[PDB]
């Protein structure tokens, strides 16, 4: 994250963190959405263009973190994966349409104090919320400098971060990008005029973009951090998958097994 | 750069 | 069932359950057409 600050504890119980297993590293973010599904984005597993093609024994998911480099001891809970399932209309071949995948757990986790799974939303919660003005709240273990371009000024955080960014309208993320965007999508940050700054970056994709509802005060996961140009780079702005418009192929996953 | 996990965990 | 499970869902152990705000959540809901 680019431009935010640290997480307080416990502030957002259903981060994950993608990790691989050799070389250990931080492959993605993700988002715990009931004790035994993650939710993440299909190009953090699945990019042929990179040879990139993970499966279920190649990662862990880690759960109750903090810190981005200290196991946890006795916070943070590793998983291990039993199934990927990736959207099977997944567009890696142009613009990463459909974006999305969920992870089933081989067993499911405990939750705690600093884990605890998120809403999805629901049509109206969706209708209401999705607003561009609205603001939405991002948070990962990436870079915190421009990385495709590997960047200093501090490079890495030692803890997570947060940034809260307005959604945009649809007229302005078009005309930000020479990419085809769909309705599968949405983007987000601010302007070059507003002072404000802040985006996602390396090492976020996968990631929750989250929001509040004000009715009901349940933090609902809108989005996931997907793509975009550089990283905070004036007059462009962050993609994420409309999680939302993808609901029902969430729901027909998780009710087919589902057991 | 990642401190050690447990080896029941590989 | 009831959700996944959850059902809980979105409310967090240190915050929402112990009516407990975080540092920036007002800046959330000031967005949404402030409210009142
Ligand atoms: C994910 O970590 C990144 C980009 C996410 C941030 C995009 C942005 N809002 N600037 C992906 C970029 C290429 C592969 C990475 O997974």
């Amino acid at each position: 994250i680019v431009e935010g600050s640290d997480a307080e504890i416990g502030m957002s119980p259903w981060q994950v963190m993608l990790f691989r297993k050799s070389p250990q590293e931080l492959l993605c973010g993700a988002s715990l959405i009931s004790d035994r599904w993650v939710l993440t984005a299909a190009h953090c597993l699945l990019y042929p263009p990179w040879d990139k093609n993970f499966t279920e024994n190649d990662l862990l998911v880690r759960i109750g973190k903090h810190s981005r480099t200290r196991y946890e001891r006795n916070i943070e809970k590793i998983s291990m994966l039993e199934k990927i399932y990736i959207h099977p209309r997944y567009n890696w071949r142009e613009n990463l349409d459909r974006d999305i995948a969920l992870m089933k757990l081989k067993k499911p986790v405990a939750f705690s104090d600093y884990i605890h799974p998120v809403c999805l939303p629901d049509r109206e919660t969706a209708a209401s919320l999705l607003q561009a003005g609205y603001k939405g709240r991002v948070t990962g273990w990436g870079n915190l400098k421009e990385t495709w371009t590997a960047n200093v000024g501090k490079g890495q955080p030692s803890v997570l971060q947060v940034v809260n960014l307005p959604i945009v309208e649809r007229p302005v993320c078009k005309d930000s990008t020479r990419i085809r965007i769909t309705d599968n999508m949405f983007c987000a940050g601010y302007k070059p005029d507003e002072g404000k700054r802040g985006d996602a970056c390396e090492g976020d994709s996968g990631g929750p973009f989250v929001m509040k509802s004000p009715f009901n005060n349940r933090w609902y996961q809108m989005g996931i951090v997907s793509w975009g140009e550089g990283c905070d780079r004036d007059g462009k702005y962050g993609f994420y998958t409309h999680v939302f418009r993808l609901k029902k192929w969430i729901q027909k996953v998780i009710d087919q097994f589902g057991e | 750069d990642f401190e050690e996990i447990p080896e029941e965990y590989l | 069932t009831f959700g996944s499970g959850e059902a809980d869902c979105g409310l967090r152990p240190l915050f929402e359950k112990k009516s407990l705000e975080d540092k920036t959540e007002r800046e959330l809901l000031e967005s949404y057409i402030d409210g009142r």
